[PDB]
Formats: structure tokens, sequence, C-alpha cells
């Protein structure tokens, strides 16, 4: 539907998510922890079953229905997913704010003369030392953006902890070859740095 | 206390076919639908269908439908999830789950997730490329390698500050492929070389790659 | 003024005692003779609530019915949960009768009388009784015989058809005649005949409802997805047989399409098989019966619902696909119990 991929908010002030979309039926929330299954947090807009606590509040006024948390603790790091029917959002991955806040260090490998020569074609797009770890990535040629042959693994932690990416291209030496500018493009919470280069 | 568990999932080739049973406790199961969702790694919920076990009316979504067959077996309490021809989007993690007392929607009920991993057919050494500098940060490439894990070193591990190995990645081709990066100062190029060790074992392929600008 | 309430219901009948036929022997003992003056009462200017869907007159009945099966139809073999039943299985009578329901003191039922309700909501048109009209209790599958029709429009009720997972009843304002018949002296083949230009124009009809319903959509109409033959196939009981009915040529596609004069508008003949072994639907089993008897056996009935499912899912395309309904028969009762609900007044 209608959601914001990554917030952040620091502890002990207030967050709001929204979900956009929902067509005017009701509305469900899920919190989930990467790796398990999720859990519903709340039910019917406005209420929420047993087990959690009342920091969290709800509201669908209408085509919107969001999602207010206040007072911020460490397991509410977590992504946030709202629910229509059989529909469910993007999912919003909320991480705290601990670490400072971390530029992305980007780099861009063009294809080697071995891997030319065995009529292959690979550019290697490497982010790292961001954090948080949500960056929007995307391959760009000549004036456009191209979906074709992109893989895109997410972020970890190397050395100095915080976060690191990669991403990959996989297509032929011919098109690499004829065209004359491509880029990679990465966005680090809406702060935008690209790096491009040609055969 | 509503218990419910799934034992099916496993690791599978391209194509072929898959069954999930997803086993429940506490109440009747002719009450109250079944339904399955697949989590793609790092991605949002996809709903695939339902089933009412009364007398086996399924519903499918059209995505998936001629794909996949749900099935039940009342006795012994279980239902059932089997995903003829996979691809490698299919690679996931699945639920089956339900929701409160008498209506379906929303899934109050989660079972516990099982992994399926949508693999190739065949034992792939990798191939190794270089990847050269520009302070000055360069790797190896590893390309097309089926299984995993792959080991990479660095000077023969000499070298460890700088370094590191980013997580594989399946292609559309259903084989994996990694690199490892390190920084160097950029002075010390053209003085001390580099050279990555790569060791993939299932298929035997150790091999040690230059880098040169 | 009043309140509305649940209770317990007494049926009405009119069965000659005399009949060997299982209905009438059943409804001779559980329901009294019919009110030969019975009588409504217009309620002027109240409008009133109702919901088709929570209503306990269904569940009631609902019982009675399962207790007329099980006092009547006696199978060979029975198949519970760890249970197996030997009993002998004579050939009986079968022909379903209708039947009234009516409310001791203190309880009335109330009737809309609103031509296009749809199951919930308010009506204006409003009337108080004491007894419901004539119901068969008739058990079928995706499709509704022998019961009552609209009045001036196709009308389509649900729960809420925003759920996937909830049924979808089709009420129609014109019946269609369904005509199976088992052939005298392979003793479980049969077929059905069904007119082909009736069904297409009802279908032409109901698909455009739907339509409106929709958002305009491009709707689509396919066989069911899979499940037992109870709900896969067209089930239902005629003469103490149970058929099976193979209805994919009924949600053709096609001719109700715009491909001008083409092989349908004909008398379109179904496959149906008679089984001894069925599942079923008063509770979870098996039960096997005796083979179908000789001779000719036919059933005419006026196909006057639609049971239906709809697919639903990340639609955001041109189209809704539907697929026949079925299962709970609750549903089945709710068809024709939309219109009555128990009131308290004391
Ligand atoms: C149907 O669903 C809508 C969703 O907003 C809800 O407002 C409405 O009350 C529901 N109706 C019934 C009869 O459940
Ligand atoms: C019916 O009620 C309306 C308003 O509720 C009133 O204007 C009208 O006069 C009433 N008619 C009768 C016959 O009582
Ligand atoms: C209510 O409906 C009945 C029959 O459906 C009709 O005879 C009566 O005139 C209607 N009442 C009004 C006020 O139209
Ligand atoms: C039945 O209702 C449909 C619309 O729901 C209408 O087009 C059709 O003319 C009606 N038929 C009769 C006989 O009233
Ligand atoms: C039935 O009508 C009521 C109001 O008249 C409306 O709220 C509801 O959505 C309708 N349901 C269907 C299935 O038409
Ligand atoms: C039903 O079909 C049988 C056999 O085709 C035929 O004998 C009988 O007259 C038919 N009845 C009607 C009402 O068409
Ligand atoms: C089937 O319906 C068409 C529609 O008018 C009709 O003319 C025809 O007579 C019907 N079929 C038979 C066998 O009568
Ligand atoms: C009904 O017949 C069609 C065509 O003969 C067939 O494809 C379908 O499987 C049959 N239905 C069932 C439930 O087997
Ligand atoms: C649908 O109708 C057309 C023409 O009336 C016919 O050729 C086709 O076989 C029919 N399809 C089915 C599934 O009966
Ligand atoms: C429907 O009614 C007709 C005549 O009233 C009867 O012949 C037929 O058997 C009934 N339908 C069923 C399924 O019994
Ligand atoms: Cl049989
Ligand atoms: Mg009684
Ligand atoms: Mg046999």
């Amino acid at each position: 539907l209608t959601q914001p991929a990554s917030m952040s908010a620091s502890p002990g002030q207030s967050v709001t998510i929204s979900c956009s979309g929902t067509r005017h039926i009701i509305s469900a929330w899920f919190q989930q922890y990467p790796g398990k299954p999720p859990k519903l947090i709340i039910f019917d807009d406005d209420k929420r079953p047993s087990g959690v606590p009342s920091r969290f509040s709800a509201s669908r006024p209408g085509d919107t229905a969001s999602l207010t948390i206040s007072n911020v603790q460490p397991e509410d790091e977590a992504t946030y997913i709202c629910n229509t029917y059989e529909f469910f959002g993007g999912g919003t991955k909320l991480t705290v704010l601990s670490q400072p806040k971390a530029a992305p260090s980007v780099t861009l490998f063009p294809p080697s003369s071995e891997e030319l020569q065995a009529n292959k074609a690979t550019l290697v797009c490497l982010v790292s030392d961001f954090y948080p770890g949500a960056v929007t990535v995307a391959w760009k040629a000549d004036g456009s953006p191209v979906k074709v042959g992109v893989e895109t693994t997410k972020p970890s932690k190397q050395s100095n902890n915080k976060y690191a990416a990669s991403s990959y291209l996989s297509l032929t030496p011919e098109q690499w070859k004829s065209h004359r500018s491509y880029s990679c493009r990465v966005t680090h919470e809406g702060s935008t740095v690209e790096k491009t280069v040609a055969p | 206390h509503v218990q419910l568990v799934q034992s099916g999932g496993g690791v599978k080739k391209i194509g072929a076919a898959v069954r999930i049973s997803c086993e429940v406790s506490g109440y009747n199961f002719m009450d109250q639908f079944i339904n399955w969702v697949r989590q793609a790694p790092g991605q949002g919920l996809e709903w695939m269908g339902w089933m009412n076990p009364i007398y086996g009316q399924v519903n499918y979504s059209w995505r998936f439908q001629g794909r996949v067959t749900m099935t039940r077996d009342m006795y012994t309490d279980t239902a059932f999830m089997e995903l003829r021809g996979l691809r490698v989007d299919d690679t996931a993690v699945y639920y089956c789950a339900r929701g409160p007392s008498g209506e379906n929607y929303p899934f109050h009920y989660w079972g516990q997730g099982v992994r399926v991993v949508v693999s190739s057919p065949s034992t792939k050494g990798p191939s190794v490329f270089p990847l050269a500098p520009s302070t000055a940060a360069l790797g190896c490439l590893v390309k097309d390698y089926f299984p995993e894990p792959v080991t990479v070193s660095w000077n023969s591990g000499a070298l460890t500050s700088g370094v590191h190995t980013f997580p594989a990645v399946l292609q559309s081709s259903g084989l994996y492929s990694l690199s490892s990066v390190v920084t160097v100062p950029s002075s010390s190029l053209g003085t001390q070389t580099y050279i990555c060790n790569v060791n993939h074992k299932p298929s035997n392929t150790k091999v040690d790659k230059r880098v040169e600008p | 003024v009043w309140k509305d309430a649940d209770t317990t219901l007494f049926c009405a009948s009119d069965a000659k005692a005399h009949e060997t036929e299982v209905h009438n022997v059943w409804a001779t003992h559980a329901c009294v003779p019919t009110d030969p003056n019975p009588q409504e009462i217009h309620l002027e200017n109240v409008t009133e609530n109702f919901n088709m869907w929570k209503n306990n007159m269904v569940e009631q009945m609902q019982e009675d019915v399962i207790s007329l099966w099980d006092q009547s139809l006696q199978p060979c073999v029975k198949l519970t949960g760890g249970s197996v039943i030997k009993q002998a299985c004579p050939k009986i009578s079968f022909d379903p009768i209708p039947i009234h329901y009516c409310t001791p003191a203190g309880y009335v039922i109330l009737k809309c009388n609103d031509k296009n309700f749809n199951g919930t909501g308010p009506c204006k048109n409003v009337s108080s009784v004491q007894c419901t009209h004539g119901i068969k209790p008739v058990v079928s599958t995706q499709l509704l015989l022998n019961g009552s029709l609209a009045e001036e429009e196709i009308i389509i009720r649900s729960e809420n058809l925003t759920n996937n997972a909830k049924t979808i009843i089709v009420h129609l304002n014109k019946s269609v005649e369904i005509n199976c018949t088992r052939p005298s002296n392979d003793i479980r083949k049969a077929y059905c005949e069904i007119n082909g230009t009736k069904w297409n124009k009802v279908l032409k009809q109901v698909t455009e409802k739907l339509k409106e319903h929709f958002n305009n959509k491009t709707i689509i109409f396919q066989p069911p997805s899979g499940g037992d033959l109870e709900i896969t196939m067209h089930s239902f009981n005629c003469r103490g047989e149970f058929f099976y009915c193979n209805t994919t040529q009924l949600f053709n596609n096609t001719c109700i399409g715009n491909e001008t004069m083409k092989g349908c508008n004909g008398t379109i003949t179904l496959p149906c098989k008679i089984k001894q072994i069925i599942n079923m639907w008063q509770g979870t089993g098996q039960a096997m019966y005796a083979p179908p008897i000789d001779g000719k056996i036919n059933c005419v009935s006026n196909i006057t619902g639609i049971l239906l499912t709809r697919d639903g899912g990340a639609n955001n395309t041109s189209n809704e696909t539907f697929r026949p309904g079925g299962g709970n028969i609750k549903d089945n009762w709710r068809s024709e119990l939309y219109k009555y609900k128990v009131v308290q007044i004391e």
C-alpha cells in the first residue's frame, strides 16, 4: 500500500507511522522482529490486545491509518506493517540511534578485463560505513534507471560495527560498451550520493 | 493456549515441489480457516490463499492459482500446502496463520515460519576476478558458485584491517555470488602486492588471485 | 416498545400423517398443523434494522434439519472419528416439503417488505407476524433450488462483500429449471439438462449487477479451485439418491461475451453421478448407502439462488474472479430467513 520504509526516533520521544491506501476498510498493525514470525499488536483501528503496553496508539479516520508510539525502548526496534484483510504494507524498519549518523562510503568497480574476455559484464556497487542500514539503491544507464540484472543484499555489521552493503548488476559486455555512462545511486535516509563510470 | 507449528520447510532444487504441514492444538480444527503467507527475505508479506477444513473450501491468489494446492487431514489435525513448480523468487519463509474466534481476518495467530531455500541443481565452483582500486579500496569477486559458503582470505590472512566479506546473493540463475573488499592507503600500491585466497570446499576450488591496477 | 431477542421456536406444517414420505413422517410429530387464518400486521411509520447473518432462527432450523435427516435417512454404514456404525439401509421415498416456523407468546417476527433489502441494515416497510412462509429444507451446493425468488432486482447479499472469505448469496428474480435424470436400465451415470438461453441471460444480468457493485471491473466466472466433491461438484438429494453434478459448463465466460451467434444458447447437458460414499454435512464423517434404486429417477428443480466465493487478493487489475460457493448450509437457510427477525415485547 502506502507505507514508509524506514523511520528513526531517539528513545523517549514519539513517532508516528501512517499506512495509506486502506480503501476505508478497518486496519490492523503488526510488529515483526526480523527472523521470527510477526505479532499483531492492535486490531480494529483503535483497540489492542493484552501483552503490550499503552505506549502504542492508533487512529483510522479514513484513507490513512496512523500508529503512534511514545517512549522509545530497545525492543521498539522492529518492522511495523499495516494490514487490511489479505493486504500488507511494505513494512517500516524502525531502529534506534546509537552510534552517530554516518554518510555512506560509496565505490563502484567496473567489470574486469578477464570478465570481458569471458563474455560477461558485472558492475559492483559497494556501500560501507553508513548508519542506519537503510539505503535505496538504483542502477541507471545513460539517462534512465534500468531494472534488469540487478541484485541487492541488505546491509550488516563490518569490523567498525555500523552498517555496510553491496549491490550487483549482471549484463552483457556489448551493452556495457554501447552505453557511455553507468551510475549507481544510493540514498541514505534521503541524502543521495551517486557514482558514475564509463567504458 | 492456542498452539500451532510448521514442520515442512527445507532446501529444494529448481522447479520440483515442496510440502509444508501445519499442526494445531487448542481448538476444534473444523472451526476457523487457515491461511498461508510468504515472506520474501527482507520484504513485505504476501497472502497466497486460505482453506476451510470442513469440506475443503480453498481460495487461491491469482498469482499462484494453478501452482499451489492446499490440502487437509482432519483426524491428525494437520493442514498441508504443496508448492509445485517453484522458482528462485519463491525462496522465502512460509507462515500458516489464523484469526480470532468466528471470523478469519485479521491474523491474530501465526505459527513459527519455516525456511524454504530455492536452490540450483549443480555443485558449481566459482570464477574469481579482481576488483581494482580507484583511499584505494580494492578486492576480489567470486561469481556463480554453489553451494555455500566459500572462504576468502587476504595475503594468506596476513592482512586483516580494512577487510570485509559481504553476504552472498542468489542470482536469477540460482547461483550464489559475493565480493570481499579491502581498503589500503593509496601510496602502498605498487609497493606491496595483494592476493586473495578463495577456497570453495565442496567443489575443491582453491585459487589465489592477484590484484594489480 | 420491543427489544430484539432469540428464543425457542415451534414449527408448523400441513403434511398428511398417513404418508410414508420421510419429511411428512417427521413433521407430523415435530410440527403443528398450519394456521388456516394467518395474519400479518403492517407496522406503521417504523424503520427497523436487520442482520441476516447473526440471527438465531437459522441455527435452530439447521438443528431441526439435522434431526430430520438423522431420524429419516439411515446409511448402510457410518464412519465417525474412531467409530463405525453398521445399520440396515432400506430404500425410502424422499421429497422436501415446505414448513413454517412460529413463536410462542411474548415473541413476534418482524419481516422486511422492502424489495431491494440486502439482508442487513435499515428497512422502512416492516410488518409483524406470528409465522414464517413455506420453506423447503433442500440441501444443495453452489445452487439454491426450489426456493423463493427476488421481487424487483437480482439481489447480492453478503455479510461483507469486501472480505474474500465470506460467502456471497445471489437471489434471482426469475427461476431457472434444471432437469436431472438417471435413465432406467452404469447405474450411477446421470445428467442434468439446463436451458442455455435463459441461463446465459440471467448470468449476464448477474454479471452486470456484480459490475455495478464492483466498479465495473471485468467479471470472470471459473470452476472451483479444489476440495471434496460435495463442493467441487454440485451435491443434492433426490428420491433418496445423492447426486454430484459437474457444473463446469455453467460458468462459460464466452456465452455472455460479445462473440455474437455461437455454439451457445442450446440445452446444456452436464454429467452427474450417484455416489453411495458421501461426506456427511450434518457432522464430520463418511456415509455409505445402498446402491440406487431401479427405474427412471428424475428431479426438476427451480434454481432460485447462487452461492459464490470470490478469489480476491492483490487485485490491482481489470478483473474480479468468482467461483461457486457452498459448504455451510446455515447460509443456504439464511438465503430465505433474511427477511425475518424474532423480537421480544415484554
Ligand atoms: C464490513 O466491513 C466494513 C469495513 O470498514 C465495516 O465498516 C462494516 O461494519 C462491515 N459490515 C459488517 C456487516 O460486518
Ligand atoms: C410518519 O412519521 C413522519 C415523521 O416521523 C410524520 O411526518 C408523519 O406525519 C407520520 N405519518 C403518520 C401517518 O403518522
Ligand atoms: C409493503 O409491502 C407490501 C407487500 O410487499 C405492500 O402490500 C405494502 O403496500 C407496502 N407498504 C408500503 C407503505 O408501500
Ligand atoms: C431482475 O433484476 C434485474 C436486475 O437485478 C433486472 O435487470 C431484470 O429486468 C429483472 N427481471 C424481472 C423479471 O424483473
Ligand atoms: C446493504 O445495505 C446497507 C445499507 O442499506 C449497506 O450499509 C451495506 O453495505 C449493504 N451491503 C451489501 C452487501 O450490499
Ligand atoms: C426431463 O428429462 C427427461 C429425460 O430427458 C424427460 O423425460 C422429461 O420430460 C424432462 N422434463 C422436463 C420438465 O423437461
Ligand atoms: C430455452 O429457452 C429459450 C429462451 O427463449 C426458449 O425459446 C426455448 O424454448 C427453451 N428450450 C426449450 C427446449 O424449450
Ligand atoms: C468436470 O468436467 C471437466 C471437463 O470434463 C473436468 O476438467 C473437471 O475435472 C470435472 N470436474 C471435476 C470435479 O472433476
Ligand atoms: C463455451 O461455449 C462455447 C460455445 O458456446 C463452446 O465452444 C465451449 O466448448 C464452451 N466451453 C465449455 C467449458 O463448456
Ligand atoms: C423441487 O421440487 C420439485 C417439485 O416440487 C421436486 O420434484 C424436486 O424433487 C424438488 N427438488 C429436490 C432437490 O428434491
Ligand atoms: Cl460411488
Ligand atoms: Mg422443534
Ligand atoms: Mg464402485
